[PDB]
């Protein structure tokens, strides 16, 4: 999986 | 050898009208749409993470996290109805990027926004990396179906307060946004691996640069590329516990602190584009009013 959105 | 003759908006404008500045990348966030009536996160009280009590979430951030959405999509769609704007009118800042496009300067606009205002302003799919997706299209979530639905369909479902279900298979239909915890689109990584090879200017507008991996984009340009931040607050600086505006080593980063619309107006004026920008915004807003 591609890198995930994180705050 | 530094490319800006001075670390000011006036220096950036002189550089933009030099032969060296041919390819501009914009990096934008929620601050470019607050004047269009879409709340950001940073604003006190009006940020989206405030005024959520009514939804009874395990924690405030859950409303934008994919794990929670999967189990309980109803709070998100209720918030969407509350925030949905009466009209979609792009801002002066959006139309400044339209001018960059019209004038052959815009290599890419990387946006964190999902509100579609870049497209309404006339940026084409080719011009955009919608890094966190978009509300413009939605899809059934079932892997074997994936039926697509337009915003007009999703809007009716949101306002009727009916959880959107696919007409072919009755699975949930989800706006094409990237929730926290979801993978960004492949287009983001493929564009990021080509666009920053010979970019001449980064224009960073209306973002706190706190969400990853989008925030890492400012570090992908060559070390000589000037970076102009137009934002209410200084952002992108290294945390004392990146952008270098103020040190003795500073050589290429400029912070213009204020409203994005006013900063883009100021830059346009230095470039000789002020009348062009005013005329474009007034004509586009009048057309949006007339089509309603
Ligand atoms: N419009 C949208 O699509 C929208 C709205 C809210 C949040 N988000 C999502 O949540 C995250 C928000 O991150 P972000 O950095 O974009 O937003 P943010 O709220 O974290 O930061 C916005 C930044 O813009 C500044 N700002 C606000 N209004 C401004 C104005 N008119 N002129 C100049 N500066 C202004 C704020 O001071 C702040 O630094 C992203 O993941 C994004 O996808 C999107
Ligand atoms: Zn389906």
């Amino acid at each position: 999986a591609l890198p995930k959105k994180y705050g | 050898e530094r490319l800006l003759d001075e670390l000011t908006l006036e220096g950036v404008a002189r550089y933009m009208q030099s032969e060296r500045c041919r390819r501009v990348i914009c990096l934008v966030g929620a601050g470019i749409s607050t004047s269009a009536g879409i709340p950001d996160f940073r604003s006190p009280s009006t940020g989206l993470y405030d005024n959520l009590e009514k939804y009874h979430l395990p924690y405030p951030e859950a409303i934008f996290e994919i794990s929670y959405f999967k189990k309980h999509p109803e709070p998100f769609f209720a918030l969407a109805k509350e925030l949905y704007p009466g009209q979609f009118k792009p801002t002066i800042c959006h139309y400044f990027m339209r001018l960059l496009k019209d004038k052959g300067l815009l290599l890419r606009c990387y946006t964190q926004n999902i509100d579609t205002l870049e497209r309404i302003a006339g940026l084409e799919q080719e011009d955009l990396v919608e890094a966190h997706g978009t509300f413009y299209t939605s899809h059934c979530v079932s892997a074997s179906c994936r039926h697509e639905y337009p915003l007009s369909w999703m809007k009716e479902k949101i306002f009727s307060e009916v959880t959107p279900k696919c007409e072919d298979c009755q699975s949930l239909v989800k706006p094409d946004i990237v929730f926290f915890g979801e993978s960004l689109p492949a287009r983001f990584f493929s564009c990021m691996q080509s666009d920053f090879l010979k970019v001449d200017l980064l224009l960073v507008m209306g973002t706190s640069l706190q969400v990853q991996p989008f925030a890492s984009l400012i570090s992908k340009a060559p070390l000589s590329t000037p970076r102009l931040l137009i934002n209410k607050e200084k952002a992108g600086q290294s945390d004392p516990f990146g952008m270098d505006f103020d040190s003795k080593k500073a050589y290429r980063d400029v912070a213009w602190l204020g409203e994005c619309d006013q900063g883009c107006l100021a830059l346009a004026e230095l470039l000789g584009w002020k009348k062009e920008l005013e005329d474009l915004v007034r004509r586009e807003h009048a057309s949006i009013d007339a089509q309603s």
